[PDB]
DNA sequence: TTTTTTTTTTTTTTTTTTTTTTTTTTTTTTTTT
DNA sequence: AAAAAAAAAAAAAAAAAAAAAAAAAAAAAAAAA
């Protein structure tokens, strides 16, 4: 969102750019595919990621937050891992 | 072929036999 | 025009003594009508066994699991891995029920697709099917089948003594996904209050179980994954057991069954429809008349014979294997009809045991070929019956080059080979063989065969000629006489298999398109006129009918059509021309050749390209 | 049949041989009747019209039979008529249920309770133009299964078995039967799914202020070769056509109601060409 | 582990290459995001161009595409009341791993006419 | 055996839900530059 | 290839038709005498 200014989103493009970072955390180096479904699945019925109203892996989104919400989770979350604290500055 | 037609020659060969 | 035609109706009621075995009794007296009856019946009952024998495992765990749920929150759910035949499976789930039925272990729903369009429908069929699933066992509207409903009617009934409420749904990917959802966080809900048992119907596979529920709804779920046998393995067991079993005196022949199983293997993995193929075939050979209910075991077909009319021996006389039997032999055999009625009996039991020995001589060539590499023949029985029904087998090159694998192996391999065949053809004719009748000639002329065949191994242990003697002796013994094609079978042989595969091929098989595009390219096949004859599908002469030379003349141009040019070249073809050009064009349309786009003035698009 | 799939990217003696050709189908008919005892169904695929070989098999073979004829290209058709007339008229069990389903098993469970009463049904074009959907082939599908009643059926387009699955194929379990007769598509194409002089017809009817008004509309038309609508108020007010603007908007609604003008948006576009409009603004001169 | 007849595993191909292999491309590779729609006329004139055997277009051929409708391995994004009019509209709903196993049990490669 | 009371079923009337018409707005196609 | 009209299609509101429920009325069964 914050590339592409805000343009609706994808379980394939984010799990492209999740994976992007997965091959190099030396932490998340066995996460399937379907585990990721999962998750994006959990953030999508909990309303931090809310349809434009397709199959499942490909149905448009848009992101229930704002920048700050997250920036401020990334600062009071318990036991974050350095990787994670890192990939979220850039 | 027919099977009239057979059957009549095969009779009339029966005959000529 | 007619009374049917009516304007304002569409249907039309003919009730004639309707109240809140079709034919009359002449047709089913007669003798073919009885003996396709019994054959059938025969048929089907074993098929039934069959899958009966085949499911009872499956069926057997899927009761334990109901009953090791009921000697016990999530909802205990069980998926079970059928096939993509869904109108094979909802009978097994019927045999459950009864299972489910006899140790009183639950009361079963069945919740269809069609039924479950939304939450309050499937909610109220399920109380419906449950509430009268119990008054069947030992009436609420519609609107009044509720969970609280449920619930009361279980605390009346099933709390004093428990009885699990096992929720079937037999096609789980045609379900609506939100209504399965909501239907499965209801069921969870009412866990501890109503026990809840829900077995699925999943035809594909469990990653469409693991697709279409999510994260919140699995948390509710604790599946155990059974699966059932596969629909080409059921397939070969039904053809291995029924349709090459001796016990049937009805035949196919190798092109019929190639078709059929080519429907099964290419189309559509559907046993019922092979069983209405065979059903078919069965019936299109039994309604020749009474000569062809001679098809059964020998002292039915003796009293058949006792009984035969004149007719039967002339329908007999015209098949086209009994004119070389009178050829090898003459002036009583054509028209006396008693020369012929006197002469029967041994042609049948010729017939009879020509079949049994074939059937014998297929299982050792089949246990002989069947672990050898390559198999240039193939693996299982059918294949080896097709290719032995169809053709001369010696003069194949499949054959040839068996020999020539067989003559590059060893000496122990081909001992331990040849052991194992003549030890299953003895198993497979002490049980099979020995108590079908005509069986004790079929033994007594197969068997010093075989005495031939383990002495030639006892001089082949004892000391590569005699490999090749073997081989020579297994050709000689069982492939020459035993083994032979149809065009080299006895005589009258017609009775018993079944050929005709034009007139089954055209009345399974529905081409309606080709016969569209017949009666469109060339009429002269349907009218059949001295006229309209085409020497190529494009000559376009003037003697054709109209909307062939419309559909013609549309054919070669482009996708968008004009009313101008086409109503033009039609008149160029061929007042009352524009009331036969809008008949045509609203017949080619009725069939759906081409659409009136609208509002687009005249032009009207081709769909078919 | 073979259709080549490149074409998709680049883009008298007559009446004897239909005589002999339905004497011929003609012929059928105790094998039809053994085919249907055994508990298949009958499919017929021809190209021509097979209307009347339907008709004459219910003549010459079900005249005793409770025989539902249901006639598939009719355009009014519904599954609510053929299931209402099954419950109502055939079994004395008043209106089907709204829901259609529910209905067949309505007609399934009363059709167990008595045997030997079988119920035949010839549909006419079983593709007919109602019964293109999916939910009215499953509701003939599952009336079919049924041991009772036995079904014949014509099929005319080239489309049908899109509509037919593989469990909807078992249910039918059809005998495919080619009558091929050449009979035109009278009865078929007759129904309501398949000018100048009209416009002149309906100006006759008009009166002196409506024949104004509509001049006031060609005319300007053709002198610009659609036209708003305050210029035609002002043009009806000047010449004392009009007495306010909802009687123009009633007389254009008048006008929308014959087919004369067409609105657009208020533009009024005359949906004819200009060369017979000249001609018609000659024909009253 | 999904078993097929013969003719529904060259149909589910035939439909995947429709809904994945970019339609303009397709006057060049026969003739001889998101899964893109397909109407039934191009996946049956991809299922006769990559089959090579040229069967006949009889009623089961196109029950399989109803029945491959129904088992949840195609949908129907577009259409469903004009099914055979032409205006219908299907989408492939299967993956890659899936094709490339179909194509070697039959033995057809799927890369070549990626 | 005849009369009156209470149950059951049918028919009518009212309410609620589903379908259909109608108006508005969008939206993909078509003509002009 | 883009700007702009234009006809077709979708969304939505509103009214009617049909289904369902509830009450009134008539027929039937069982008690009163």
């Amino acid at each position: 969102s914050q590339i592409y200014d805000r343009d609706s989103f994808n379980f394939e493009i984010i799990y492209a750019r999740f994976s992007k970072f997965a091959k190099v955390s030396t932490t998340m180096q066995a996460v399937e595919r379907s585990i990721v479904l999962k998750a994006f699945e959990h953030l999508r019925i909990a309303e931090l990621i809310m349809p434009l109203t397709v199959q499942k892996e490909f149905e448009m989104h848009k992101l229930a937050l704002t920048y700050s919400q997250i920036h401020h989770c990334m600062q009071r979350y318990q036991a974050l891992p350095t990787e994670v604290a890192q990939w979220a500055q850039s | 072929e027919d099977y009239e037609i057979w059957k009549a020659r095969m009779l009339a060969k029966a005959q000529a036999k | 025009m007619d009374p049917t035609i009516s304007v304002s109706k569409g249907c039309f009621v003919y009730k004639n003594g309707a109240t809140r075995s079709l034919l009359g009794k002449e047709v089913v007296q007669q003798p073919f009508y009885e003996e396709y009856r019994k054959a059938w019946n025969q048929i089907n009952d074993h098929i039934a066994d069959l899958q009966h024998r085949s499911y009872a495992r499956t069926l057997e765990q899927l009761v334990d699991f109901v009953v090791g749920q009921a000697e016990r929150e999530v909802l205990p759910t069980a998926a079970l891995l059928t096939g993509i035949n869904q109108p094979d499976h909802l009978s097994q789930f019927t045999a459950l029920t009864q299972r489910l039925h006899a140790q009183r272990a639950a009361m079963v729903c069945v919740l269809q697709s069609r039924d479950c369009a939304t939450l309050k429908a499937a909610v109220e069929t399920l109380v419906f099917g449950l509430v009268e699933d119990n008054a069947e066992v030992e009436r609420l509207r519609r609107s009044q089948c509720t969970m609280k409903q449920l619930k009361s009617w279980y605390t009346n009934n099933f709390d004093s003594e428990r009885r699990q409420l096992v929720v079937i749904l037999p096609d789980f990917e045609c379900f609506n996904a939100s209504v399965l959802q909501d239907l499965i966080l209801i069921l969870s809900a009412h866990c501890g209050s109503l026990p809840f048992v829900l077995v699925l119907g999943v035809a594909t596979a469990m990653t469409a179980v693991h697709g279409t529920l999510p994260y919140h709804v699995s948390s509710k779920i604790r599946l155990r994954v059974f699966q059932t046998q596969a629909a080409p393995t059921g397939l070969n067991e039904v053809l291995d057991k029924v349709l090459l079993s001796p016990k049937y005196a009805f035949h196919l022949s190798g092109k019929t069954f190639k078709f059929l199983t080519h429907i099964f293997l290419y189309y559509d993995f559907s046993i019922h429809g092979f069983i209405q193929g065979f059903k078919y075939c069965l019936m299109e050979h039994f309604f020749g008349g009474n000569a062809f209910a001679l098809c059964t075991d020998y002292s039915k077909a003796l009293g058949r014979i006792k009984q035969l009319t004149h007719e039967d021996m002339e329908t007999i006389r015209r098949l086209p294997s009994f004119r070389p039997y009178v050829e090898q032999i003459i002036i009583a055999v054509l028209t006396d009809d008693d020369y012929l009625k006197k002469k029967l009996p041994q042609l049948l039991r010729d017939c009879l045991l020509h079949f049994l020995l074939f059937r014998c001589s297929l299982e050792f060539l089949t246990e002989l070929v069947g672990d050898l590499p390559r198999c240039p023949l193939g693996k299982l029985r059918r294949e080896l019956y097709v290719n032995c029904l169809n053709r001369a087998i010696i003069s194949t090159p499949e054959y040839k080059e068996c020999l020539q694998m067989l003559s590059f192996l060893s000496k122990d391999e081909f001992v331990a080979k040849v052991n194992r065949a003549l030890e299953r053809t003895e198993q497979f004719l002490v049980e099979e063989i020995a108590p079908l009748e005509l069986g004790e000639a079929c033994t007594a002329v197969l068997r010093p065969k075989l005495e031939a065949i383990r002495l030639a191994v006892d001089e082949v242990v004892k000391a590569g000629r005699a490999l090749q003697k073997t081989l020579q002796l297994i050709e000689t013994q069982i492939v020459q006489d035993h083994l032979r094609a149809l065009q080299d079978a006895p005589p009258i042989h017609e009775l018993f298999v079944f050929s005709d595969i034009a007139t089954v091929r055209r009345n399974i098989i529905g081409a309606p398109r080709a016969a569209l595009h017949t009666a469109l390219n060339n009429p002269h096949f349907y009218m059949q006129c001295k006229c309209c004859e085409l020497q190529d599908q494009s000559l376009l002469v003037g003697t054709l009918p109209d909307l062939s030379v419309v559909y013609k003349l549309h054919l070669e141009c482009g996708r968008m059509i004009n009313l101008f040019d086409w109503l033009q070249a039609f008149r160029s073809v061929v007042p009352q021309i524009q009331a036969r050009f809008t008949r045509a064009v609203a017949e080619l349309q009725f069939l759906g050749y081409i659409k009136m786009s609208k509002r687009k003035t005249d032009h009207a698009t081709r769909l078919t390209w | 049949f073979v259709p080549e799939s490149d074409g998709y990217f680049h883009s008298a003696e007559h009446e004897g041989s239909i005589n002999a050709i339905m004497e011929e189908y003609r012929s059928y008919f105790p094998k039809w009747m053994c085919i249907l005892n055994e508990g298949f169904n009958i499919l017929l695929y021809g190209l021509g019209s097979k209307h009347q070989l339907l008709q004459s098999f219910h003549r010459e073979v079900l005249h005793k039979q409770t025989v539902l004829v249901v006639n598939g290209f009719f355009p009014s058709l519904t599954i609510k008529d053929m299931l209402d007339s099954i419950t109502s008229d055939i079994l004395d069990a008043g209106i089907s249920p709204a829901n259609p389903h529910e209905a067949v098993d309505m007609i399934e469970e009363e059709f167990a309770l008595i045997p030997e009463t079988h119920l035949f049904l010839i549909v006419h074009n079983l593709d007919g133009a109602m019964l293109r959907n999916v939910k009215a082939q499953a509701i003939l599908s599952r009336l079919a299964r049924i041991p009772n009643i036995h079904l014949l059926a014509s099929i005319d387009h080239i489309n049908t078995p899109l509509l037919w699955d593989q469990g909807k194929l078992c249910s039918f379990n059809f005998s495919w039967w080619d009558c091929t007769t050449m009979l035109p598509y009278t009865n078929e194409t007759a129904f309501e799914n398949s000018a100048l002089s009209s416009m002149r017809s309906v100006f006759s009817s008009l009166t002196t202020n409506s024949r104004g008004i509509y001049m006031l509309i060609v005319k300007y038309q053709l002198k610009n070769k659609g036209m708003p609508f305050r210029d035609l108020y002002s043009s009806c007010r000047e010449a004392f056509l009009v007495s306010s603007d909802l009687a123009l908007r009633a007389q254009l609604t008048e006008f929308l109601d014959h087919k004369l003008v067409k609105s657009k948006r208020e533009q009024l576009t005359i949906p004819i060409d200009g060369a017979l409009l000249q001609q018609f603004l000659e024909e009253q001169e | 582990s999904l078993e097929l007849p013969y003719y529904a595993k060259f149909l589910l191909i035939a439909a995947f290459l429709a809904s994945h292999n970019a339609a303009k491309q397709d006057k060049r590779l026969f003739v001889k995001l998101g899964p893109k729609s397909f109407s039934i006329d191009r996946l049956l004139a991809i299922f006769y161009a990559i089959l090579e055997e040229k069967v006949g277009l009889t009623c089961n051929l196109l029950s399989q595409i109803s029945t491959l409708v129904h088992l949840n391995l195609l949908s129907f994004v577009s259409g469903e009341q004009n099914i055979m009019e032409g205006s219908a509209r299907l989408q492939c709903t299967i993956g890659l791993e899936f094709v490339l196993q179909i194509g070697k049990v039959v033995g057809f490669n799927v890369r070549q006419y990626l």
